[PDB]
């Protein structure tokens, strides 16, 4: 949890674009209100986890 | 996304009226201008690989002071991001010039654009410059005024569109600022 | 939203790709058959008064146990919310004819109707049926054009076929 | 769906995560978002944590 | 970045994990061979203006068909941007003897340099013979040291290698 | 991710300048200084655990205030997430040695690490007072100057290793202040 | 296993890459030092039967209490067991001079030892202080030369690390 | 993972073997030919573009049923994967003559790699045709048989790792049979 | 020989019959199975210099009675007839992997050799450890290629169905 907050600056830069690149397309599609809010708080979709992999 | 079908449908919903047709013929109008609006759009995309380079070398023809080492934008793998940037927003772009709305954009790359600039050490001053470079030939390119290349037309006005595309690319350059 | 619009720049962005020609296709049969789509929406609005009365009392002659003290309509004051509540099915199924595919339906009007009815002791089985009611309350070539009910009826099967 | 295809089927999947390993190592780093331990050595330990979900 | 530094310091915070002897021996070999990588730095410093005009023209002799307009060497302004160029390829192979990997190399001057040239239509089947020129003028106990060609001659075919 | 060898290439890079022939006589002598500095990583890595032993006891001898209840640090998991982070400024110091350079410490812990301290409520007075415990053994571990344990040496100077180590605690120091 | 060999030809294959030359240099620092290594691995070879005998009670001087009932050692046939113990440590210590790092170690004798012991009321505290006998136990010119030592000594108070 | 230093040790664990300096003179030899070793394995990554536009070429050279559509190896991101597949073969051997040991070539390439062709449809006899170009260029580069490439040596007889390459191509050979 | 392809000759011969395509059908059977077969065919004259400082004192170590007056060690020129019966039964090994029968022993080896071996009273119980060490020493897919150490098992054994 450290080691995210540690590394850089760019690449947890480009995390924050990321995580609308597996929310928005293939898993909130037709909802408008889970669309932004990917986009106005990424580091909330990102953890979403919809890989159903019983985690 | 959102289009310009959806953008009348969603202030209407918000004072919970019926859409009939009193703002119906602007839509209309706007399939109306359906292969017109089609005829637009093929250009942009059919030489999108020159006009990225016509930006990003015209870019660098006022500017040679980013290929001097030492500053942000010289080396190659910063060029490869330098064209991975320049063609995602053309890429968006043609999107809104399809959809007649900017509501594809505003979503996708406009959040948090700019502050992720600087937080990378982009200069935004060349940035504004680049996408100008691209709003120059692309209405050159809607249009049948560029150099050399002539796509073949049903001719007619086209300068509507031209005012969509001008009302697309400063709305991304007020939001890179 | 949904619409042929969300689909193919959604998915050129889904495959990181240009609008390429499978994509400027897509929207050419939206054009040739708007015309065919939009006759139908002036109905509805010209009918906007007309048809929610009567199908309120059309759903209530085939629920008529709802007059009782403790139900779901109990007084007035609900049949005056209750012709609200139909109107609002059939505000969005008037926008559904402009946008081309549900769009207004399913963000709006439709995702998490199984989550609210029969929690606020609504029956669902009046809902559909007050629309099944007026989904075969239609007549091709009187009301509208021929080209016209097929967007109709297509949609209001679907109110019952989104609720299931 | 055959034996053949069970024993096959491991081997390119390795290979797809040593292809994608081999996209976080794209430049030569063991990149940081991986991390499998903590601070005292422990991989052997979460050896037996992978190799239980291995198991489960 | 690209070394062993990156390889053993970064596998067992990739662990989770202590440097062990694993990571304490990787950094030996360094010491044992800087010597041999080290004195093929100062050749290609000493030679930074010398050989960046004798491969330019020694391209332009096999790829003599740029001078024509409307392509990559329509003047001598891409002309002088051509030696600066081939010299920005050559100030990268020149660190890489210093960090020991292709470290600036790839970060810098490889990645995605497939998204660029032929976008830019610049041929990149001119700037790997360019290279592979530079890549055989070599002369192992004439110029440099034995032990200084084989850190050379190994990244000039990576650049060929790694443009595939 | 840079070692001693390469901090003399990003400076040139910034110039578009190489290494010429009067620079790296510092560089002829890390080169020809490759086994005096081979010969102060083992005096360090074979003692690892008496190092961190010293530190949190001597913290502990000169403070009592972590050892009371309610303290940073007085329980179990608590003193045991203090060996965590008592090897840590040994584990990558122990590489800015083995490098020459403290670009390999710089972004691999120091980024962030103070204000992470607070957000834990680590009193950074213990910290720094600890790291200087590491400073002091780690100088009479490198040089012939240890209490009992005397490993086998060739003789010479290493007061330049001893310069360079105490320019390393000295930046952790800073960085966790 | 843990070398030289499981660094640089797991790396290039972590990197998906060739073995290029920071991966030819790592092997050159086996090759000058393992004439100093490989002679303290006859040694123990022939003091194999020579010191486990000389660190048991050792070790049993400073743990004397053991000979109870219901401890670790309360018989003989215990301490049949226990010189098994200490040589089982100090086979792997012989082969890891053998091959280079602590490759025998760490996963045949290292990893889950802190799993073990005190299960099986066996105490940690002399684990460490029968083989810390045996670590300050050299005289470097003397019993071997000393380009020996520091690969024996190294190894051995890693071995209390490890348990830390 | 497992290599010529340590071959020489699992059979001396598997019986408990102490070892001396009975079989250390096969590693001595070992040994002393370490920069013979290393003559051989920068000659074979130095053309290794060569190789891969040498085999396959020889390989359409001799057959031309590949490339008939229909057949196996045609079009053009197939004949993409026949790059891919014939280059990382490369990589193994040269990983496996480094080791004195194609041990680290029999369990990241040799598990299960030959049903796995046939689960696609690979002709494996056309890949017997396509190592053996690469035994058969590999073993004139590690000597001073090429046609045009002479680069500089130290002469003698390097007969003996000439017979370790092809002891590993025809492991490779075998696998995929 | 009783070959791969000698089986439907006779049996061509037998009817009166032609080679069809079930006689033609195994002749495929042993190129999709030599395509590794060859290795160990190969290997056999590849490792017969240690092997036969393996396998030819392999009877020693067991047979420990070889010395004995009355036996094939009494004197030093019957020590090296015993040796070149495991010399040549190495390289008749050589040459029974590649025929597909065993075709060099029953023309050559099996042929009589119940008889011979206890009148010249060499005893054919001490002739089995000459072959039990090539089947424990034989780890698969570390010396030759993984099928071919499985059917070169089976003409090995096949000889001690000859002598036992
Ligand atoms: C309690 C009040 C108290 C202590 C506990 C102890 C801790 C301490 N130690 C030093 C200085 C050193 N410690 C060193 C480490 C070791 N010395 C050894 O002999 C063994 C090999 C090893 C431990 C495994 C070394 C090398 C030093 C340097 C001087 C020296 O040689 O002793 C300090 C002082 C720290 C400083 O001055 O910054 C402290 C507090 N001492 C206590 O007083
Ligand atoms: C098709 C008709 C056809 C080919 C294509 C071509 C391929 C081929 N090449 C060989 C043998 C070799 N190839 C070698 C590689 C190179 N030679 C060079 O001069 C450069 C340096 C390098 C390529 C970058 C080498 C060294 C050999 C060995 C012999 C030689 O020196 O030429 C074969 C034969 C393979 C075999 O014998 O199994 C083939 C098919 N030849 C064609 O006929
Ligand atoms: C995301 C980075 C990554 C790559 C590439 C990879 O292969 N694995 C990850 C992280 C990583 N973890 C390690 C090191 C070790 N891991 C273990 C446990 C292994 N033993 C097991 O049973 C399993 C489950 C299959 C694993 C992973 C051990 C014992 C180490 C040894 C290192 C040490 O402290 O001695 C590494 C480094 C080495 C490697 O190449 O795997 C990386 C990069
Ligand atoms: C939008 C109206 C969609 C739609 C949404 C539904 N989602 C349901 C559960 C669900 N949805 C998400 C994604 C989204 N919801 C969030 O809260 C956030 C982040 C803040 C996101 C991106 C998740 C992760 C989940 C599971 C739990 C949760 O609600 O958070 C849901 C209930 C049924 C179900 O479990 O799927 C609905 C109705 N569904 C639609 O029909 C339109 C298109
Ligand atoms: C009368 C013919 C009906 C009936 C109607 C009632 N609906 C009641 C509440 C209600 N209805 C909906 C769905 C509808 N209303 C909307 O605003 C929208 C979307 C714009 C839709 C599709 C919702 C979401 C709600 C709850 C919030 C609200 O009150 O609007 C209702 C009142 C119930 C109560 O307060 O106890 C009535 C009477 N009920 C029936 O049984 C017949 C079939
Ligand atoms: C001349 C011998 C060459 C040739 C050279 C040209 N390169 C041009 C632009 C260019 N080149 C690179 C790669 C190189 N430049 C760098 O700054 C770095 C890294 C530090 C590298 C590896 C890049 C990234 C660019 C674009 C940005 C820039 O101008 O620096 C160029 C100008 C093209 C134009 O403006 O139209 C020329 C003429 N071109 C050739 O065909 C021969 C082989
Ligand atoms: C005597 C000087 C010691 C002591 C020794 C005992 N160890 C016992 C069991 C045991 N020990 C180990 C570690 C060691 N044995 C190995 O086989 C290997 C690796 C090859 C190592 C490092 C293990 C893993 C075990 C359990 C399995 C086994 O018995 O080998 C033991 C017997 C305990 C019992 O049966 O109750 C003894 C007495 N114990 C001491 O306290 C002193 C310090
Ligand atoms: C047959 C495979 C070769 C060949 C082998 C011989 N090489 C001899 C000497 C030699 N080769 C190199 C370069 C090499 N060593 C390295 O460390 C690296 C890079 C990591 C490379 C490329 C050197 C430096 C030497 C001299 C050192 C030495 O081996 O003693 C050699 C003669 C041995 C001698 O000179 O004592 C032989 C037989 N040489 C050939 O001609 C073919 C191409
Ligand atoms: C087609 C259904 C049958 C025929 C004649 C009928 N015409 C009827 C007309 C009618 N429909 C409505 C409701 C109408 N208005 C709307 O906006 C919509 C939906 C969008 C609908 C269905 C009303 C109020 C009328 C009466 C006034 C008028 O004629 O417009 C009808 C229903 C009964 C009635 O009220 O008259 C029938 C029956 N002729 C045929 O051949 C078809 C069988
Ligand atoms: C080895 C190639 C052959 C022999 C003689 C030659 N010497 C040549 C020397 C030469 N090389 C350069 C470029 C040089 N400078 C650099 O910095 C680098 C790369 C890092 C290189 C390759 C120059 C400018 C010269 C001339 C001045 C000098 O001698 O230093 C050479 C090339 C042709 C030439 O210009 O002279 C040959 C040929 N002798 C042999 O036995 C080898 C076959
Ligand atoms: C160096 C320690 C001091 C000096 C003299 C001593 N020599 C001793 C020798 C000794 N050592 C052992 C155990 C030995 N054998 C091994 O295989 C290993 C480890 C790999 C070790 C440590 C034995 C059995 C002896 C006695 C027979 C002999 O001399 O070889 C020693 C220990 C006490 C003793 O038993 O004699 C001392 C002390 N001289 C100096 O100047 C050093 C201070
Ligand atoms: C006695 C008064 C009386 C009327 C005014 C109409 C009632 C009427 N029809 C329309 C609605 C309409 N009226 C027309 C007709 C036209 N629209 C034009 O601009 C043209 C001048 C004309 C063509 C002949 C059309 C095409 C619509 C639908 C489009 C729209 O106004 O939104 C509207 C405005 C929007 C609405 O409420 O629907 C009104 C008040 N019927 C009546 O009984
Ligand atoms: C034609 C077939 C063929 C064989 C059967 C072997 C036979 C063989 N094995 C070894 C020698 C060896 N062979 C092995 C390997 C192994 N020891 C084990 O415990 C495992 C069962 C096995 C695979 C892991 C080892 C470790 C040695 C050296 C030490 C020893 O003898 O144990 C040697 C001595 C020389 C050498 O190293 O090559 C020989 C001739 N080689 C061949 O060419
Ligand atoms: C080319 C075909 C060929 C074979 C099929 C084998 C088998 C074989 N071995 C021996 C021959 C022999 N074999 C042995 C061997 C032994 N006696 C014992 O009591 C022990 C069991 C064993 C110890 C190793 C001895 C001692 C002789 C010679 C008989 C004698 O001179 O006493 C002979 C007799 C002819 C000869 O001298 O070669 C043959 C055919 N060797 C071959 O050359």
């Amino acid at each position: 949890n450290f080691r995210a907050r540690q590394m850089s600056a760019g690449a947890k830069a480009a995390a924050r674009f990321n995580a609308r690149r597996v929310a928005n397309d293939w898993h909130n599609n037709g909802c408008n209100y889970e669309e932004k809010l990917t986009s106005r708080f990424p580091a909330a979709a990102s953890s979403v986890r919809p890989t159903t992999n019983r985690y | 996304m959102l289009d310009a079908f959806s953008r009348v449908v969603v202030n209407s919903d918000a004072k919970a009226a019926y859409v009939g047709g009193s703002d119906l013929q602007a839509l209309k109008s706007f399939i109306a201008d359906g292969n017109k609006r089609l005829d637009a759009v093929n250009s942009i995309v059919s030489n999108a690989s020159c006009m990225v380079s016509d930006a990003v070398s015209g870019m660098i023809c006022e500017n040679p002071g980013l290929i001097s080492p030492g500053g942000n934008c010289y080396t190659n793998r910063r060029m490869a991001a330098c064209l991975r940037d320049g063609e995602i927003i053309l890429r968006y772009v043609s999107y809104a010039l399809l959809a007649g709305d900017a509501s594809v954009l505003e979503d996708r790359c406009l959040n948090g654009l700019k502050e992720t600039y600087i937080a990378l050490g982009v200069p935004t001053n060349s940035s504004i410059r680049a996408v100008s470079i691209m709003k120059a030939q692309a209405v050159a390119f809607i249009t049948n005024t560029a150099t050399e290349r002539k796509m073949s037309f049903a001719a007619g006005d086209c300068t509507s569109l031209a005012s969509e595309v001008a009302s697309y690319f400063d709305r991304v350059g007020a939001a890179i600022s | 939203m949904k619409s042929v619009i969300t689909t193919v720049v959604s998915a050129a962005d889904a495959a990181g790709r240009f609008p390429s020609n499978s994509d400027l296709e897509s929207i050419q049969g939206n054009i040739q058959r708007s015309a065919a789509r939009l006759e139908a929406a002036e109905k509805l609005a010209g009918n906007h008064e007309a048809v929610v009365k009567e199908a309120g009392d059309a759903c209530f002659a085939k629920y008529a146990y709802l007059k009782n003290p403790g139900e779901a309509g109990e007084n007035q004051e609900k049949i005056n919310k209750c012709y609200r509540d139909v109107d609002h099915y059939m505000r969005l199924v008037n926008y559904c004819l402009v946008v081309g595919g549900t769009g207004p339906l399913d963000e709006w009007g439709i995702a998490g109707a199984r989550e609210v009815y029969r929690t606020l002791n609504l029956p669902t089985s009046a809902y559909v049926a007050s629309i099944a009611y007026t989904r075969d309350r239609l007549c091709v070539p009187r009301d509208m054009s021929a080209q016209a009910g097929v967007e109709f009826s297509a949609y209001l099967d679907y109110l019952i076929n989104a609720l299931s | 769906l055959g034996f053949y295809g069970r024993k096959a089927d491991d081997f390119m999947a390795r290979s797809i995560a040593m292809q994608a390993k081999a996209s976080a190592a794209g430049s030569g780093v063991y990149t940081t978002q991986c991390s499998e331990g903590a601070s005292k050595g422990m991989a052997e330990n979460a050896r037996t944590a992978s190799l239980a979900k291995q198991f489960r």
